[PDB]
RNA sequence: CGGAGAGGUA
């Protein structure tokens, strides 16, 4: 639960409950930029296998 | 490489060959304009018009040189807004459709000012105009010499160009809101407040309804004088009593005097309203046409202001057997799949067969659909219920043809049903839902598909249409027709046109405006 | 003023010449040289030309026979 | 055009409508880059009945072989099925299939969709045509001058607003030390610190800055003094959200009919007290920029002494050559007084006939100063100088 | 605070039936309240003079045609809806019609009182036949409100009249046909002022532009002793 | 507040809206009814089964329940929060149903049809039928009337050619393409094309002698000879391919 | 024949919310008199409002001041909300100073004998921080319908001072009117109806005096057409 | 106001 939920509660009609929740929903950049810019123990995307 | 342009040489008429005295802005409606008028705001009327208000001020005493006039209309006193008026008053303006596909995506109008920041289009015009008030934005184009004046509105002023300039028959048409508001007034009742009373002329019919002592649906008996065109060209006065409604009679006191009553004494649909308006065309000339569409479109969009009909939940009637006939189609799949799985039918064969079944069942709802709609409204006059035309509003809102058709408002109640998937084929389950309903994620995907193909391809062939009608104009921009008679006595011969088994287009048609090449003889 | 040119086509059927005629009355009664035959309502030359024209007062004979007339008087 | 494996990873009804429909698609709200550059969506595995909670993000390739289940048909019990026959898709075509047959399931109704086509409430109600329309225009929306919660939403609102980087989101929690229009000051909890001591933490909030398309950006404070909060909650409410909720438009009354004409295709009739409330009113924030460089003929200067203008422009202009912030402008005043070093002073005998009547000055220095143009107006609220080394500030710097 | 008040009305009549009414400038809004109010008074309830009873001397049915006449008894029961009937006295008086020949009987040949003034010269009333080339008729015209239906007094009336006396409906109003429309006007930099058009067709029982400065002095008789 | 033509839904296919603007007037009828709760300064466990029962109302839905909150500080919170309506969370796929949203109208003692009989405030009078009323959520989109207009008579001009173009501080004119030559040339529209190509777009000495002959109280116009003609025919020559004119 | 319609008790359901009834109203009359009255009410009535506001710690409408939770862009549109009334000068300049901690509420103003606050529990800020001082000048003046703050800009080429805010003033003292018609019984005459119109107003007009300056306006617009010049 | 690229609009 939320704090800035408990100020307001918004009605949902769903019927059935939320199995995975939503990632995060900017997930492709970091994760991309992540993958190039952080070191490697081998030769992977990235600067290291450049 | 910029004398090669795309498309053709640019700086002669594209790309772009822009022009002074020309604006643009987005349109709204004007639903008080005369057919010859236009909305145009008074900024833009200000800053368009700036060498007319220079010279008039100059030659009206109220400026001294052309800095003071700059200074007076930049001041924007209430000074200018008389000269404004004067300068508009006669000179008329061009509006235009930046996607021009014909002669009458541009059209002049008499601009009448009006505040706000938007142009007020006439709501009959925008059929001509191919314009929908989506966001649509519009230009404008103000003639300067007379000769410019003069021509626009001989020829491109928006009541000489009433006909469609390419197979005829009138392209400015009420489409959808005045034709509801004229359906809504034609329409009768078994039983309603002022029943089997008897009227003089639509006067106290007026005075009946908008007193509220007399419901608009009424079977009333009223005498009528309705003028006829007959003799040699003379107005013949025939009194009658005809048995009509009282809105009927108030519509009729509107149509303008010397057209038979049989027109208006009738549910108008779309094409009633159409055929009207030629009658009146043919009968008594332009400027009665024009009144009669400026004052059927005032009187058509009041009414439909005054019902008050409205789409809902409750006005939109999802067919009580419906489940019964899916239930069905279900069932008979059933037996179709088993079938294919005992290896009595061939895939092709199924898959025939179900799409088969499948239209029975949506052309079977459909069909519950339109008979729950027509008489959904029942009125007892005396104990027992008559069928009428139905109060539901999504029944008028498609029967009057405003906006809509069968197949339209068969997916919002009945359902949307089968459609093509990519590669062009029918998918073997339609859509057994419509939007009344919850679209199941396979079914709204899938019609996604359809309509994804639909918005590309209409993208394509507006490139490609375009294209092609560059090229058309290109070949024939020097046919010109400059003489009267040749004396050629050949010709080509018409035939009403019977492709297939089946006559497909009438010979009238294709006879009609032509010129004969002989003297054609009787068939024996 | 009048705001439809059917009397005008119905005189005039071409209705392209109709213009011209139109726009050289409008010239000159905006340019001086003469004055309407048919009375103001602080309207344009244009839809005066029109309701001229619609009551058959001013066509190609009558503005080049009355162009003939004034050469003739202006000449000596 | 869109392809049966299109689904679940990139939105169909979300691409422009303009010549270039089908290329330019929004990815769903679940899918994800597979680790070589493919696109895999998350799905609930089936183990023989039971629709586990367990996810495995299928790739494209993979999602065909096995057949996939729908989010609808609600699961009664631990994980099975309501329905013995389910709608499935094998390899992009709708079928039935056995409670027993599948091997894996949508993980949620909304994964076939977009953040932007997934707002849409009762999409199951609008055509792919009309609701692909919508969506388009969503992105479209100017924030309003208030943010205001929509009486009818999703329930994306809230992921939407906290994963864009516009909610003031509490890094660490604790208890709120200061609140403020422009500053937040969170004491941490004595949990959440680090060795030592680190105090508390500031956010900065962003207060009228130009986005990229012209329009106002602002964090609204949406906490209060001593207010408990933990990481992860909205501070403070960015444009266009309220509470933490996205708030793209306002809720509006609304009656469905013809009045008279005036909405007469889809065009709108708009109520007095609408314009009243102050509502639909947006803050439009425009850029302008004016560089001082140096030319061959001399380095061009910031400063309020501009040859041959009147003294009411420069009024609003400071000793240092920069309108004051909050100064009303409109089209044609100066803002920066950018002046040129003249190349020569060369005047045409016509320049000297009118100078000599209208009274005008010579200099040595032209006029390049940056003036508004000439159909926009407001308020100057930000003024931004850039100088690089080896240059003298100035008094505005 | 200021206000605004119009400037050069202007009117354009049509005989004594049909008048057309410009007001400008209007204040915002104040136009269309202005027209519909005095159209709702002359429409639902305006004082006037019609005929309310008819007199039957022959078959006392309303569906038959009268002897003498080539007609049914209710078109002459629409003709008498329009006649032009002014009363200057007493409420309620009687009118009798009798003429015998074939022809138009019209409205000339009503009987001309001190109480019953006719403005209305010429209107075919019925029409004879020779069959018995006579009708004779006796009516009452009273000063009345509005327009009451017949239907509507038969149902709310419990007391019948004599067998022959037949109810006839009332447009007790001088006007029958009344229609407003409000346009935009502009004056100074305002362009939301409006133009205010009422048009008008009375029955000829009183000048129209008296019908309405008479409207507007029963509202505002009804509005006065409000202002203090 | 807004009245939206209801002739695009039975065409552009979206009802969804309309049952948008159903489960709004449900939705701010509940925020109404507690609105006036709050007015009456009522007590707190009032507004606490009120907002239950606002919260459970519907079929197999997953909400949870209170009292989880605190007894009176946050429910007075969320009570404020909820006097302009209540916000409704509808799943794409998933939404409410038409029973939910007409049982929300009943708590909100409102048409549970979804309609209620309006009078037209212009004139004072309800319609025949009861027409649709609620609240929907409008978006202003970025397509702004005051940034699309616009308009010219006089100003820049291309340093190439005589076209009109140049910045925002007076845009060029309006770009009228072949595409609408073609549709004066299907008119009689002859001289029309002459003014809007040659003396309102190209020939300065046209430019100047029609404006000077409008100020001068007449419209009047001079032939010219377009500058962009001239372009075309120096960069011809340009490549060493001849153009000359037959004089006449 | 004619029986005015008598003014009878007027019942306050609220501060805000007032019904007003007339009696001996004739059939015909009532929805005409409702329709007439409710336009008056929403269209011509005179009101105050606030129009400039002068803000000591900020220059302009976009920059925020310390220790608020609200933005002067929120200060100007709860300031809008003002529900105020003045008597003697049709124009004044409240003057709120306030420091502290705390929610700033519209009592908090100084007020002075021609202005009277009917609506003092009206929040107008928070300040939240401990020493800071919140200092307004707010200029409210009377008028009628709603004029955008963007018309007195153009009639002195812009606010000399860069202090002054401007904001959209809409003297409008009701914000909503309904009239309901009903069968009145009443020993006069026989047919007569009751006329009562419920008020949601700001408070700061007497409903007894609206509607008498709504039949004011109203006899003033039919002097006209009671007497015609032409 | 010299020309490319992108988005959105119709």
């Amino acid at each position: 639960y939320s704090y800035t939920e408990k100020k307001r509660i918004r009605k949902d009609f769903g019927k059935r409950p939320q199995v995975l929740d939503v990632p995060y929903l900017l997930s492709i950049q970091l994760d991309s930029f992540q993958k190039f810019i952080e070191q490697d123990p081998e030769g992977q995307y990235g600067l290291e296998a450049a | 490489d910029m004398i090669k342009g795309k498309q053709g040489r640019f700086r002669q008429n594209l790309l772009g060959k822009r022009v002074d005295y020309s604006g643009r802005s987005v349109i709204t409606v004007g639903p008080y304009l005369r057919l010859h008028q236009c909305g145009l705001p008074k900024k833009m009327a200000l800053e368009l018009f700036k060498p007319f208000i220079y010279g008039k001020l100059e030659l009206r005493g109220l400026a001294t040189t052309i800095k003071a006039a700059k200074k007076m209309v930049e001041r924007e006193e209430a000074v200018v807004w008389d000269i404004l008026d004067e300068v508009i008053r006669e000179h008329p303006v061009l509006l235009n459709r930046a996607p021009t596909l014909h002669r009458l995506g541009i059209q002049a109008f008499e601009p009448v000012l009006i505040e706000g920041k938007a142009i007020q289009l006439h709501p009959l015009v925008c059929a001509a105009y191919n314009a929908d008030f989506d966001g649509d934005q519009m230009a404008v184009h103000v003639p300067l010499t007379l000769e410019a004046q003069l021509e626009a509105r001989a020829l491109m002023m928006s009541t000489n160009n009433i006909l469609s300039p390419a197979n005829g028959e009138p392209i400015i048409v009420p489409s959808q809101d005045v034709v509801l508001g004229l359906y809504y007034m034609t329409r009768d009742c078994v039983n309603a407040k002022g029943e089997g009373m008897v009227l003089t002329g639509p006067k106290e019919a007026e005075r009946l309804y908008r007193s509220g002592l007399a419901s608009l649906h009424a079977r009333v008996k009223v005498r009528i004088t309705e003028y006829e065109k007959d003799a040699n060209g003379e107005l013949v006065a025939k009194t009658s009593l005809k048995d009509t409604t009282v809105g009927r009679a108030i519509l009729w006191m509107i149509v303008p005097k010397g057209l038979p009553y049989s027109i208006v004494n009738q549910a108008l649909g779309k094409k009633a309203i159409s055929k009207m308006l030629n009658t009146c065309y043919r009968i008594l000339g332009l400027k009665p046409t024009v009144i009669f569409a400026d004052q059927i479109m005032y009187t058509g969009f009041a009414y439909a202001a005054r019902s008050g009909a409205s789409v809902g939940i409750d006005d939109m009637v999802i067919p009580e057997k419906k489940h019964e006939i899916i239930s069905e189609a279900e069932a008979e799949v059933a037996e179709i799949q088993e079938q294919f799985q005992s290896g009595l039918v061939t895939a092709g064969e199924r898959y025939n067969k179900v799409i088969d079944i499948w239209a029975a069942a949506n052309d079977r709802v459909s069909k519950a659909m339109m008979d729950n709609l027509q008489t959904e409204t029942v009125i007892n006059r005396d104990g027992q219920e008559e069928k009428q035309v139905s109060f539901n509003s999504i029944y008028m809102m498609a029967d009057s043809g405003a906006r809509g058709s069968a197949a339209q408002i068969r997916q919002l109640a009945g359902m949307r049903g089968l459609m093509a998937k990519p590669d062009g084929s029918i998918i073997e389950t339609p859509i057994t839902a419509n939007f009344r309903e919850g679209l199941n994620v396979l079914q709204y995907f899938i019609s996604t598909h359809g309509a994804r193909k639909g918005l590309a391809d209409t993208a394509l062939k507006t490139a490609n249409s375009g294209y092609l009608t560059r090229r058309l104009v290109d070949v024939a921009q020097d046919l010109v027709v400059t003489e009267d008679d040749c004396g050629t006595h050949e010709g080509i011969m018409m035939t009403p046109v019977i492709e297939g088994g089946d006559v497909k287009e009438p010979l009238r048609d294709r006879v009609l405006g032509r010129v004969t090449a002989e003297d054609v003889l009787k068939p024996g | 003023a009048r705001v439809t040119v059917q009397d005008a086509v119905e005189k005039i059927g071409n209705r392209f010449d109709l213009v011209l005629v139109a726009a050289r009355r409008a010239r000159q009664m905006q340019v001086g040289g003469k004055d309407p035959l048919v009375p103001e309502e602080n309207d344009k030359t244009t839809v005066i030309a029109l309701r001229e024209i619609e009551e058959g007062l001013i066509n190609n004979q009558i503005l080049d026979v009355r162009e003939r007339q004034e050469q003739q008087e202006q000449e000596a | 055009d869109v392809h049966p494996t299109h689904y679940g990873r990139v939105c169909p009804i979300e691409t422009p409508e303009g010549p270039n429909i089908g290329l330019i698609n929004s990815l769903s709200v679940y899918a994800q880059t597979n680790e070589y550059g493919f696109l895999e969506t998350p799905y609930r595995k089936v183990t023989d009945g039971v629709v586990t909670d367990e996810i495995h993000y299928l790739s494209a390739i993979e999602e065909g072989n096995y057949v996939i289940a729908q989010a609808n048909s609600n699961l009664d019990e631990e994980g099975h099925f309501v329905e013995d026959l389910v709608t499935c898709r094998s390899k992009g075509e709708s079928s039935l299939f056995s409670r027993d047959q599948v091997d894996y399931m949508d993980v949620s109704t909304q994964q076939v969709v977009s953040v932007g086509a997934s707002l849409i409430p009762f999409l199951e109600h609008d055509d792919a045509n009309r609701a692909l329309m919508g969506a388009n225009m969503q992105r479209q929306a100017v924030p309003t001058l208030r943010a205001d919660k929509p009486l009818v939403g999703t329930g994306m609102e809230r992921a939407v607003a906290v994963d864009s980087g516009v909610t003031a989101v509490a890094k660490r929690g604790g208890v709120v030390q200061y609140v403020d229009a422009s500053r937040i000051v969170i004491k941490v909890n004595e949990d959440e610190m680090y060795p030592g001591e680190a105090g508390i933490d500031i956010y900065n909030l962003t207060k009228y800055t130009r986005s990229n398309q012209n329009t106002c950006i602002n964090q609204m404070p949406c906490v209060s003094l001593g207010e408990p909060v933990e990481r992860g909650d909205v501070l403070a409410d960015g444009p266009s959200t309220d509470l933490g909720e996205l708030a793209l438009g306002q809720n509006m009354r609304v009656a469905f009919m013809p009045w008279n004409g005036y909405n007469f295709e889809d065009s709108i009739l708009v109520s007095e007290r609408v314009v009243q409330e102050d509502r639909f009113t947006t803050i439009h924030i425009q850029e302008l920029a004016c560089v001082s460089r140096d030319t061959k003929l001399g380095p061009e200067e910031i400063t309020a002494d501009i040859p041959n203008v009147g003294e009411a422009a420069l009024s609003k202009l400071d000793e240092s050559g920069i309108v004051y912030i909050g100064a009303e402008v409109t089209g044609g005043d100066i803002l920066v007084g950018k002046v040129t070093p003249k190349g020569e002073t060369q005047l045409t005998p016509e320049e000297k006939l009118l100078r000599a009547i209208f009274g005008e000055k010579a200099s040595d220095v032209k006029d390049s100063s940056l003036r508004v143009p000439n159909g926009v107006s407001g308020t100057v609220i930000d003024v931004q100088v850039f100088t690089r080394d080896g240059v003298e500030k100035d008094k505005r710097a | 605070t200021e206000f605004l008040k119009p400037r050069l009305v202007d009117i354009e009549q049509v005989s004594s039936t049909h008048a057309k009414v410009t007001l400008e400038p209007l204040e915002r809004g104040f136009g269309h309240t202005l027209g519909n109010a005095l159209r709702r008074i002359l429409l639902s309830s305006m004082p006037g003079c019609a005929v309310t009873e008819v007199e039957i001397d022959g078959v006392l049915h309303e569906y038959s045609t009268k002897e003498g006449v080539q007609e049914d008894i209710l078109e002459i029961l629409l003709n008498l809806k329009g006649l032009a009937v002014r009363v200057q006295g007493k409420d309620e008086v009687i009118l009798t019609l009798n003429k015998s020949g074939i022809g138009p009987v019209t409205a000339a040949d009503i009987t001309h009182d001190g109480d019953v003034e006719i403005v209305k010269p010429q209107h075919v009333i019925c029409h004879l036949t020779d069959e018995n080339a006579s009708i004779s008729m006796r009516i009452k015209v009273q000063r009345g409100r509005g327009y009451v239906p017949a239907s509507t007094r038969i149902h709310s009336e419990e007391d019948e009249r004599p067998i022959g006396r037949l109810l006839v409906d009332a447009c007790y109003s001088p006007v029958e046909r009344i229609a407003y429309n409000v346009e935009a006007a502009r004056v100074e930099q305002r362009t939301d002022l409006d133009k205010l058009v009422i048009e008008m067709e009375t029955n000829g029982t009183i000048d129209p532009e008296e019908a309405i400065r008479r409207a507007a002095t029963i509202l505002a008789e009804q509005l006065e002793a409000f202002v203090d | 507040d807004i009245v939206l033509n209801p002739l695009g839904v039975p065409s552009r296919m979206n009802i969804g809206q309309i049952l948008e603007t159903h489960l709004g007037m449900a939705a701010k009828g509940i925020g109404d009814k507690i609105n006036a709760m709050l007015k009456q300064q009522q007590e707190v466990a009032k507004l606490r089964e009120f907002i239950q029962r606002a919260y459970d109302l519907g079929a197999d839905v997953r909400q949870k329940v209170d009292l989880s909150t605190f007894s009176d500080e946050e429910v007075m919170r969320l009570a404020e929060n909820l006097r302009k309506g209540m916000p409704i969370a509808t799943p794409v796929f998933d939404g409410a149903k038409e029973a939910e949203i007409k049982e929300l109208l009943k708590l909100g003692d409102l048409p549970t049809s979804g309609q209620i009989r309006l009078y037209d405030g212009r004139t004072g009078e309800q319609f025949e039928r009861p027409v649709t009323v609620g609240y929907m959520y409008m978006l202003k989109l970025n397509h702004l009337v005051d940034d699309k207009m616009h308009a010219r008579s006089t100003g820049s001009y291309s340093l190439v050619t005589q076209q009109p173009l140049g910045g925002k501080a007076q845009f060029g004119g309006q770009r009228f393409g072949e595409m609408e030559v073609w549709a004066l040339e299907a008119y009689g529209a002859a001289y029309t094309l002459q003014e809007m190509l040659t003396v309102k777009s190209d020939d300065v000495n046209g430019r100047t002698k029609m404006y000077k002959n409008i100020v001068d109280g007449n419209h009047q116009m001079e032939p010219g000879m377009p500058e962009s003609f001239n372009v075309l025919l120096k960069e011809i020559r340009s490549l060493g391919i001849n153009i000359e004119l037959e004089d006449e």
